[PDB]
């Protein structure tokens, strides 16, 4: 089941939603919430479901007319002639599913570093390595993650490396070992707290 | 429809063949009236419900 983009919605309105079969190979291809293209065929398919009113019907076009004791009335009639509701639904056959925005350009595919490196193009890691043998890469990073906000600098600090998160390690006695940390904002109205969310959000 | 000539040698007793029949239901007594029968020798089955 997909539903539609907040950007597509119209005034007043809750998002539609729309279930899309996927197929052998593009079977397992859309999580939960991801954002997908979906490259396909809208079909309708036969669904059961009526007591609005009877409506459009489907029946033989052969005269057939029920004898004494044998009346072509009732349920008797109606399944002597065939008689079937034509209702539908709206359903996508996708043959094809990829990401709105992908994140490497080169080829999507267990996720090692060295899968994620030859996932991207030429240019991409590039840039990834630039970046990575930067000089001042923190404060560049709390700069261009958020512009709009004036000082507050350690709490663009501790955002950020939330964003990159610990380490998860499995003791020997098997206890689970928190491997990525959580931020809490506190402060006066109008600080900016929701605006540090809705920044890490989009 | 064909025309042939003929000599009759038998003629059968005139009985009674129903044109029309009604019919009663041995459990609710409703009937199935003026079920209309096919001329000549042909006959009729009842509804079995
Ligand atoms: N450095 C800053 N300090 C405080 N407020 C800021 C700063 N920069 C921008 N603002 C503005 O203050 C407004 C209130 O922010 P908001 O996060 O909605 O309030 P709150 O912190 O109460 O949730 C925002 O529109 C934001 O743009
Ligand atoms: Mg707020
Ligand atoms: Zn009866």
């Amino acid at each position: 089941r997909i539903q539609e983009t907040q950007a597509e919605l119209p005034r007043g309105s809750i998002p539609r939603s729309l279930e899309v079969i996927l197929r052998a190979e593009a079977v397992e291809s859309a999580q939960a919430g991801d954002k997908c293209d979906f490259t396909g065929t809208l079909i309708v398919v036969p669904d059961v479901s009526k007591l609005s009113t009877p409506g459009a019907r489907a029946e033989t076009n052969s005269r057939v007319s029920g004898v004494d004791g044998y009346e072509t009335e009732g349920i008797r009639g109606l399944r002597a002639l065939g008689v079937r509701d034509l209702s539908y639904r709206l359903v996508f056959l996708a043959c094809c599913v990829a990401p709105t925005n992908p994140r490497f350009g080169g080829k999507e595919l267990e996720q090692t570093a060295e899968s994620i490196k030859n996932q991207m193009t030429v240019k991409e890691w590039e840039k990834v390595f630039e970046m990575s043998q930067d000089k001042n890469l923190y404060h560049n990073l709390c700069t261009s993650l958020f512009p709009t906000i004036h000082g507050n600098d350690e709490v663009k600090r501790g955002v950020l490396l939330m964003l990159f998160g610990g380490v998860p390690k499995t003791t020997g006695e098997g206890t689970s070992l928190r491997g990525d940390i959580n931020v809490c904002i506190v402060g006066d109205p109008s600080t900016a707290k929701s605006q540090f969310l809705k920044h890490v959000e989009e | 429809l064909v025309k042939i000539p003929g000599i009759i040698i038998a003629a059968s007793a005139v009985r009674a063949k129903a044109t029309r029949i009604s019919i009663q239901c041995r459990s609710c007594r409703n009937t199935l009236t003026n079920i209309a029968m096919r001329p000549g020798l042909e006959g009729y089955a009842l509804p079995r419900k």
